RNA sequence: UCCCAAACAUAUAACUGAACUCCUCACACCCAAUUGGACCAAUCUAUCACCCUAUAGAAGAACUAAUGUUAGUAUAAGUA
RNA sequence: AAAUCCCCUUGUAAAUUUAACUGUUAGUCCAAAGAGGAACAGCUCUUUGGACACUAGGAAAAAACCUUGUAGAGAGAGUA
C-alpha cells in the first residue's frame, strides 16, 4: 500500500528498500559508542 | 471552523507542524461527561407475628427446561450446557499460564 | 443441475470465462511499460563497426582466467603433522 | 483508566444492545449492519475465539 | 502371572500420633480362575460398586446371574477377615470402594462346524478384585444445579482476554 | 509440535536488569575422565580455560570432578532450581567454550515454546478499549425510543 | 556372526511419544502412530505461513473496526498515513486502536485532514500552494 | 528466452542491472522486451570517482546519486 | 520490527546482537512518541535530540526446537531437520523526551 | 535372549527415570547434596550481588536460633569444644528497622500525597511474608542458611533475608544498601494495583472523609452509562460528581459494585498511584 | 433426488492479495528411475575404556506393507 | 507462410575430448501447423513450444489454464 505514491516522490516502493528508516543504525551503546555496522 | 473528526465523544484532537516540519504535534486532553448526561442512581426498587425466615426457593429441575431456562437467560445454544465424558474432561489444562 | 460435460476447462463443452475490469487494467498496465521499453531501445549510443573489437581484450583475459582456473586442478599438498595428530586420541593425563 | 481487573475486563467484554429501523428499508442494507453487530467485527478487540457478540433488535 | 492384590493386604503403615485423625481400615481380597467371563462379571462388579456391604449382598443374593452368588461368597469372607484379623470394630460399616474383573488364563478348543471346517472356541475364566473401606458409603455426588451452571458459565466469560496483542 | 509441547509466556526472574543485572547462572559441576578419548576435550578445556572462565564470572561456583567415567558431563544450576546437564562425550575445546558460555548467558526457564515474544504489565496508558470509549452521550442520557415524565 | 537389533523399543518410542496426545488406538500402535506423526509433523511446518497470513488478517479487521468508528474506511486510512510519512505497520496500528484510543483518534483525524487536502488539491488546477500537511521532507 | 535472461543475468527479479546501450546488447534485450523494464541512467553527479565509489546509491527514479548522505534535506 | 513498547518491559528479538549481557544500549529509531494528553509523530523518525529510550540485555538463548518436515506421497519423499533461531530479551528501562520541538 | 549390553544398560536408567518420578524422593538441602562448599558458595554470593559483603558477618547471617539448639542437642546426646557462633537476631533487627524506614522515606517522595496507612500497608505488603520469601528463594538466600529442618520455613527465611541486608548495612553503608533495597524490594510493586497491595474496606466511605479533608463537597452518584440492566449479563458506568463536576468513573455488573469501584478510581486518582504515573526511576543519582 | 452463497443500482481508486522481491539474522538443508557424496544405530575381535565409552578390523549389521511365517490379543459378539 | 541452417562482434561460462558404468525411452494435457480414399467436430498419428510426473498463490472443488521457482526462523513490508 502507498507504493505508487512513493514512486513519485522519489523514494523507493517498498518503504524497506532504502532511507534512513533501514539504512540508519538501529543501536548504539548507551555511553554514545557507536554500534558495529550490520551485516545486512 | 474546520475539524478533521467531531470532537465530542472521545478527547478533542489538534494537530499541528513544527517550525521545520520534521515533526507532528498531537494535542488529545480527553474528555468527560457533563453533569446533565447523567441519570440519578435508581435508589427506589403489617400485623405481621411470625419472623419472616429465608425460605427454600430452590425447586429441582429436569435436565430439560432447566437447560431451556438456561438458554434463554443467556441468550445462548443448548448445546453448550450438557455435560462432557471424561476423556475430554482430563485434556483440560488446569494450570494453564498467566500473563499480565 | 448445472452440470459441464467433460472436464471444465478442456474438452468441446467447456465452462464460459469472461474477463473482468482489473484484468483489463491489468493488461493495459503491462502495454504501456513496454511501450516505455521500446521507445528506450530506438536509440542505440554507438553503431555495430564502432562497437567491433571494443571489449575484445576483456573478454579474452576473461577466458584465460577461465582456462588457468579449469587447468590448475591437482591432488591437495599431503601433511605429516595431520597424519601424526591422530596419535592425540590416546592422550591423557598423568 | 486506573479500574480494577475484574470490572475493567468485564466492561471490555460486555455486550451493547442496538436498535434497527427497517421500515423503507432494503433487508441486504439491513442485514449488512446486523451482521457486523451480531459478531462483534465492529469492536476493535474482536476475535473468533472471543464471544464478543452484541445483541441487535430489529423493528 | 501377577498377584499384587493377595500382597496388599500385607503392607503396614507406622503408628499414628493422636494428632491426625483415624485412617479407615482398608482390605483387598482377590478369587481367582472363576468358570465366568470377564465381560459378563463386570456388570455385577459395577452393580455393587460404591454400595455397603450389607447393601450388597442383599442385591446380590436375588440375582438370577451365576457369577452373583460367587460375588456374595466373595464379599462375605472379605467381611470375616476384616473383623477378625483387620481391627474392624463393626462388621456393618463396610463399603464397597473398587470392585472390577481381570481375565483370567484361559483354554483353548476346537468347535466343529460343516464341511469339515473348525472354529477355535475358547474355555474363559476371570478374576474378581474388591477392596473394602471401614465406614458409612461416601453420598454421591449431587446433580450440578442451575446456579451452580450460572457461575460457571460467568467464569467463562469473566476470563477470556484479548488474544493475539500486547 | 505446539499442540504436544507445554508453552509458558515471556518473563524474567524478580525483574532481573530493570535495577541491577544478576548472573543466573550460579553452580557448574563438570565430571572429567583421566583416561578416556570421550574426556579429551573436556581435558584440555580445563587446562586452559577453566581458569579463565573463573575469573570472568565470579559469582558462579565451578567445580571440577575427576573420576572415571564414559561420557563427560557438565550441570548448570540456577537460583529458580532450574538443573540443566549437558553431556560432553567427544567435542572440541573450542565449542564447549561456546557451549559452556551459553549457559551462563541463559535465565534458567525453560525452554519451550513463548507463547508472546513480548510482555508487558501495561499495555496502556491512555486506558483501554470499551464500547463506550467512542460513543458520544445525549442530553440525560435518554435511552432510544423512550420518553421522561 | 549373528546381529539382531537390540534398541528397537527406543527407536518406536521416540515416535510414540510424539502420539501420547492423540485418540483412538493411533496413539500407542507403531504402524499407525508413524502415518499420523508424519502427517502432524508436515502440517506444523507448513502453518508458519498460514500463522503470518492469518495475523495480518486479523490486524486489518481491527483496524477497520476502528477506523468505522471514526467514521473513517480502512483504505483512506493506511493510504493517507503512507502520504503522511507515518510508516507504521498494521501490528502497532491494531495496537494503538486497543490500548491508545486517543492516539489512535490523532491519527484518523490526520489521515482524515490528509484526505481533504488532496481532494482540494486535485480540486484545483495547481497554481494553488500545497497543502499544510502535504508537504515532504526530503532526504539526500 | 531463459538462455537470454540467463546471459544478461537477470534471474532475481527486482534486482536492477546496468548495460550498454550497444546494438549487440540490444539485439539481445529484444527477444526478452516483454519480461523486463528498461530504463536511461542518468547521473547528475557525474561519473563517480574513487574516493565516493562507497558512497554511491541507486535511486528509484533512475539516476546514480554519488553524494548519500541519509540526512534531510536544509532546504 | 515495529515494537510498542513502554517502561519495565520485555520484547524478544530473534536474533543475537553480539553484546555481553546486563549491558544496556540505545535505540535511535523512533517512529511515535506518545503520552496521557499529547502525541508526537516522525516523518518518517524523530530527531535523535527529541526522544532517547535505553533498553538493557537480560537474555541470551536458543529458541526451542522447530520441526521442518517434507513430504509427497508416494514419491518416497520424507525429509526432516531441527533447528533452533538463536534470541536474545530486552528490557526497556527509561523512555526520556526533551522540549525541543520549536 | 540376545547379547548385547548397551541397549540393557540404557533400558535402566529410563526405568530408573520411571521409579524417580513414580514416588519422587523428599526435598533434601542442596548443602547435603554433593558438589557444595559452603565457603565457595558464600564468595560467590556477594560476587553475584555485586557487593563487598564481610565474610564474619555473611557467614553469621544465615545463622539461626533453632539451628544452634539443634546443634547443641546433637553434641549433647553425643557427649561432647563448645561454639561462639552468634545468631543473626541482631543483624535481622537491624535490617528490618532500617528496610522499613527506607521504603517509607522511598514511597513518601514519590507519592507526597499518599495517606500514612496508606503508606504503611504497602510497605508491610513490600515487608510481607510472601513478597521476602519470593525474593530470597529466588536469591538463593534459604541454600545458605542454616535451619534445622528442610524447607526453611518462612518466618525463619524473612528473619534470614532481613539478616543479610543489616550485614550489607554494616559492611557498605546506608547509601548502598539504599540501592540495594530499591532494586531487590521496590521491583515487587511494577505491575499490582494500589489496592492490590493495601486491601482496604469501604472505599467510599473514607473518600467522603478524604473530600472532606480537602474542603470539597460530598460526591454523588449518578449513571453515566447503561446497558443490558434487564438482562443477566449488566454494565453500570457510575461516575462521582463533585460540585457538578465528573473526578471518576467506574463500571460494574450491578449499581453497587460499580459505585465501589468508581470509589476506587477516586482515591487512586487522589492519592496519585494511577496507571499513568510515571514509572520508577531507577537510574543511578547523578 | 432438491432452486442454489447470502445480498446490494448513489460517500470521491484506493485497498486486499504468494514460499515473488525487499528488511534482522542464518544459509549444503523442497524432483521419479538413476548416479555422486557426508555421516551412523546395534553386534563380535584387537587395543583402550570402566555407570557404557574411544581408535581400528569384521559381518546372519537396522522392516508402517510381499492375501509374507510363528506366537499373543481384539473386531463381528456375549452375537450365531 | 511462420520460420530454419550458417554465423563475426557483444553479452556471457561454458563447451569438446578421455576413463567408468547404472537408469529412462508402454507418457498425459494445452497453444499452433498439419496427416489419416477431397470427414469443420470427434477418434488415431506426426512437428514446434509450454506445463505436468518439483514448490507456492489464483481460477469454486481442480496433475496440464494464469502468476511464481533454489529451499530456514520472524506476531514486518511492497507486489504478481
Ligand atoms: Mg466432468
Ligand atoms: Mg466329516
Ligand atoms: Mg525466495
Ligand atoms: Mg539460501
Ligand atoms: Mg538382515
Ligand atoms: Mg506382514
Ligand atoms: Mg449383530
Amino acid at each position: 500500500a502507498g507504493g505508487q505514491w512513493r514512486l513519485q516522490q522519489g523514494l523507493a516502493a517498498n518503504p524497506s528498500g532504502y532511507g534512513p528508516l533501514t539504512e540508519l543504525p538501529d543501536w548504539s551503546y548507551a555511553d554514545g559508542r557507536p554500534a558495529p555496522p550490520m551485516k545486512g | 471552523t474546520y475539524s478533521p473528526l467531531p470532537d465530542d465523544y472521545n478527547c478533542n484532537v489538534e494537530l499541528a507542524l513544527t517550525s521545520d516540519g520534521r515533526t507532528i504535534v498531537c494535542y488529545h486532553p480527553s474528555v468527560d461527561i457533563p453533569y446533565e448526561h447523567t441519570k440519578p442512581i435508581p435508589r427506589p426498587d403489617h400485623d405481621q407475628v411470625l419472623k419472616t425466615r429465608l425460605e427454600e426457593k430452590v425447586e429441582h429441575l429436569e435436565e430439560g427446561p432447566m437447560i431451556e431456562q438456561l438458554s434463554k437467560m443467556f441468550f445462548t445454544t443448548k448445546h453448550r450446557w450438557y455435560p462432557h465424558g471424561r476423556y475430554h474432561r482430563c485434556r483440560k489444562n488446569l494450570n494453564p499460564p498467566k500473563d499480565r | 443441475r448445472g452440470r459441464i460435460p467433460g472436464r471444465q476447462w478442456i474438452g468441446k463443452h467447456r465452462r464460459p470465462r469472461f474477463v473482468s475490469l482489473r484484468a483489463k487494467q491489468n493488461m493495459i498496465r503491462r502495454l504501456e511499460i513496454e511501450a516505455e521499453n521500446h521507445y528506450w531501445l530506438s536509440m542505440p549510443y554507438m553503431t555495430r563497426e564502432q562497437e567491433r573489437g571494443h571489449a575484445a581484450v576483456r573478454r579474452r583475459e576473461a577466458f584465460e582466467a577461465i582456462k588457468a582456473a579449469a587447468t590448475s586442478k591437482f591432488p591437495p599438498h599431503r601433511f605429516i603433522a595431520d597424519q601424526l595428530d591422530h596419535l592425540n586420541v590416546t592422550k591423557k593425563w598423568s | 483508566s486506573s479500574f480494577s481487573r475484574a470490572p475493567q475486563q468485564w466492561a471490555t467484554f460486555a455486550r451493547i444492545w442496538y436498535l434497527l429501523d427497517g421500515k423503507m428499508q432494503p433487508p441486504g442494507k439491513l442485514a449488512a449492519m446486523a451482521s457486523i453487530r451480531l459478531q462483534g467485527l465492529h469492536k476493535p478487540v474482536y476475535h473468533a475465539l472471543s464471544d464478543c457478540g452484541d445483541h441487535v433488535v430489529i423493528m | 502371572i501377577s498377584r499384587k492384590w493377595e500382597k496388599k493386604n500385607k503392607i503396614v503403615y507406622p503408628p499414628q500420633l493422636p494428632g491426625e485423625p483415624r485412617r479407615p481400615a482398608e482390605i483387598y481380597h482377590c478369587r481367582r480362575q472363576i468358570k465366568y467371563s470377564k465381560d459378563k462379571m463386570w456388570y455385577l462388579a459395577k452393580l455393587i460398586r460404591g454400595m455397603s456391604i450389607d447393601q450388597a449382598l442383599a442385591q446380590l443374593e436375588f440375582n438370577d446371574k451365576k457369577g452373583a452368588k460367587i460375588i456374595k461368597e466373595v464379599l462375605l469372607e472379605a467381611q470375616d477377615m476384616a473383623v477378625r484379623d483387620h481391627n474392624v470394630e463393626f462388621r456393618s460399616n463396610l463399603y464397597i470402594a473398587e470392585s472390577t474383573s481381570g481375565r483370567g488364563q484361559c483354554l483353548k478348543r476346537i468347535r466343529y462346524h460343516g464341511r469339515g471346517r473348525f472354529g477355535i472356541m475358547e474355555k474363559v475364566y476371570c478374576h474378581y478384585f474388591v477392596k473394602l473401606v471401614e465406614g458409612p458409603p461416601p453420598p454421591p455426588e449431587p446433580p450440578k444445579t442451575a446456579v451452580a451452571h450460572a457461575k460457571e458459565y460467568i467464569q467463562q466469560l469473566r476470563s477470556r482476554t484479548i488474544v493475539h496483542t500486547l | 509440535t505446539a499442540r504436544g509441547t507445554p508453552s509458558r509466556f515471556l518473563a524474567s526472574v524478580l525483574h532481573n536488569g530493570l535495577g541491577r543485572y544478576v548472573q543466573q547462572l550460579q553452580r557448574l559441576s563438570f565430571s572429567v575422565s583421566r583416561d578416556g578419548a570421550s574426556s579429551r576435550g573436556a581435558r584440555e578445556f580445563v587446562e586452559r580455560e577453566v581458569i579463565d572462565f573463573a575469573r570472568r564470572n565470579p559469582g558462579v561456583v565451578i567445580y571440577v570432578n575427576s573420576r572415571p567415567c564414559c561420557v563427560p558431563r557438565v550441570v548448570a544450576e540456577y537460583l529458580n532450581g532450574a538443573v540443566r546437564e549437558e553431556s560432553i562425550h567427544c567435542k572440541s575445546v573450542e565449542e564447549i567454550s561456546t557451549l559452556v558460555q551459553k549457559l551462563a548467558d541463559q535465565s534458567g526457564l525453560d525452554v519451550i515454546r513463548i507463547r508472546k515474544p513480548f510482555h508487558t504489565d501495561n499495555p496502556s496508558i491512555q486506558g483501554q478499549w470499551h464500547p463506550f470509549t467512542n460513543k458520544p452521550t445525549t442530553f440525560r442520557g435518554l435511552r432510544p425510543r423512550e420518553v421522561q415524565d | 556372526l549373528r546381529n539382531r537389533v537390540t534398541d528397537r523399543y527406543f527407536r518406536i518410542q521416540e515416535v510414540l511419544k510424539h502420539a501420547r496426545h492423540f485418540r483412538g488406538r493411533k496413539n500407542r500402535c507403531y504402524r499407525l502412530a508413524v502415518r499420523t506423526v508424519i502427517r502432524a509433523f508436515v502440517k506444523c511446518t507448513k502453518a508458519r505461513y498460514l500463522k503470518k497470513k492469518n495475523m495480518r488478517t486479523l490486524w486489518i479487521n481491527r483496524i477497520t473496526a476502528a477506523s468505522q468508528e471514526h467514521g473513517l474506511k480502512y483504505p483512506a486510512l493506511i493510504g493517507n498515513l503512507v502520504k503522511c510519512q507515518v510508516e507504521l505497520n498494521r501490528k502497532v496500528l491494531a495496537d494503538l486502536a486497543i490500548y491508545e484510543p486517543k492516539t489512535f483518534k490523532s491519527l484518523a483525524a490526520l489521515a482524515s485532514r490528509r484526505r481533504h487536502e488532496g481532494f482540494a488539491a486535485a480540486l484545483g488546477d495547481g497554481k494553488e500552494p500545497e497543502g499544510i500537511f502535504s508537504r515532504v521532507v526530503q532526504y539526500h | 528466452e531463459k538462455d537470454i535472461i540467463k546471459m544478461l543475468g537477470l534471474e532475481k527479479a527486482h534486482t536492477p542491472q546496468v548495460h550498454k546501450n550497444i546494438p549487440s546488447v540490444n539485439a539481445k534485450l529484444k527477444v526478452v522486451k516483454h519480461l523486463i523494464r528498461i530504463k536511461p541512467l542518468k547521473l547528475p553527479q557525474g561519473l563517480p570517482a574513487e574516493e565516493n565509489m562507497s558512497n554511491t546509491c541507486l535511486k528509484s527514479t533512475g539516476e546514480l546519486v554519488v553524494q548519500w548522505h541519509l540526512k534531510p534535506v536544509e532546504q | 520490527r515495529q515494537w510498542k513498547v513502554t517502561s519495565e518491559d520485555l520484547i524478544l528479538i530473534g536474533n543475537e546482537l553480539d553484546l555481553a549481557c546486563g549491558e544496556r544500549i540505545r535505540l535511535e529509531k523512533v517512529l511515535l512518541v506518545g503520552a496521557d494528553n499529547f502525541t508526537l509523530l516522525g516523518k518518517p523518525l524523530l530527531g535523535k535530540d527529541l526522544v532517547r529510550v535505553e533498553a538493557t540485555v537480560i537474555e541470551k538463548t536458543e529458541s526451542w526446537p522447530r520441526i521442518i518436515m517434507r513430504f509427497r506421497k508416494r514419491k518416497n519423499f520424507k525429509k526432516k531437520r531441527i533447528v533452533t533461531t538463536p534470541q536474545t530479551v530486552l528490557r526497556i528501562n527509561s523512555i526520556e523526551i526533551a522540549p525541543c520541538l520549536l | 535372549v540376545k547379547k548385547g549390553f548397551r541397549a540393557a544398560f540404557r533400558f535402566q536408567k529410563e526405568l530408573e527415570r520411571q521409579r524417580l518420578l513414580r514416588c519422587p524422593p523428599p526435598p533434601v538441602r542442596r548443602s547435603e547434596k554433593p558438589n557444595w562448599d559452603y565457603h565457595a558458595e558464600i564468595q560467590a554470593f556477594g560476587h553475584r550481588l555485586q557487593e563487598n559483603f564481610s565474610l564474619d558477618l555473611l557467614k553469621t547471617a544465615f545463622v539461626n536460633s533453632c539451628y544452634i539448639k539443634s546443634e547443641e542437642a546433637k553434641r549433647q546426646q553425643l557427649g561432647i569444644v563448645l561454639l561462639n557462633l552468634k545468631s543473626n537476631q541482631e543483624l535481622s533487627e537491624q535490617g528490618t528497622s532500617f528496610s522499613q524506614t527506607c521504603l517509607t522515606q522511598f514511597l513518601e517522595d514519590e507519592y507526597p500525597d499518599m495517606p500514612t496507612e496508606g503508606i504503611k500497608n504497602l510497605v508491610d505488603f513490600l515487608t510481607g511474608e510472601e513478597v521476602v520469601c519470593h525474593v530470597a528463594r529466588n536469591l538463593a538466600v534459604e541454600q545458605l542458611t542454616l535451619s534445622e529442618e528442610f524447607p526453611v520455613p518462612p518466618a525463619v527465611l524473612q528473619q534470614t533475608f532481613f539478616a543479610v541486608i543489616g550485614a550489607l548495612l554494616q559492611s557498605s553503608g546506608p547509601e548502598r544498601t539504599a540501592l540495594f533495597i530499591r532494586d531487590f524490594l521496590i521491583t515487587q510493586m511494577t505491575g499490582k494495583e494500589l489496592f492490590e497491595m493495601w486491601k482496604i474496606i469501604n472505599p467510599m466511605g473514607l473518600l467522603v472523609e478524604e473530600l472532606k479533608k480537602r474542603n470539597v463537597s460530598a460526591p454523588e452518584s449518578r449513571l453515566t452509562r447503561q446497558s443490558g440492566g434487564t438482562t443477566a449479563l449488566p454494565l453500570y458506568f457510575v461516575g462521582l460528581y463533585c460540585d457538578k463536576k465528573l473526578i471518576a468513573e467506574g463500571p460494574g455488573e450491578t449499581v453497587l459494585v460499580a459505585e465501589e469501584e468508581a470509589a476506587r478510581v477516586a482515591l487512586r486518582k487522589l492519592y496519585g498511584f494511577t496507571e499513568n504515573r510515571r514509572p520508577w526511576n531507577y537510574s543511578k543519582p547523578k
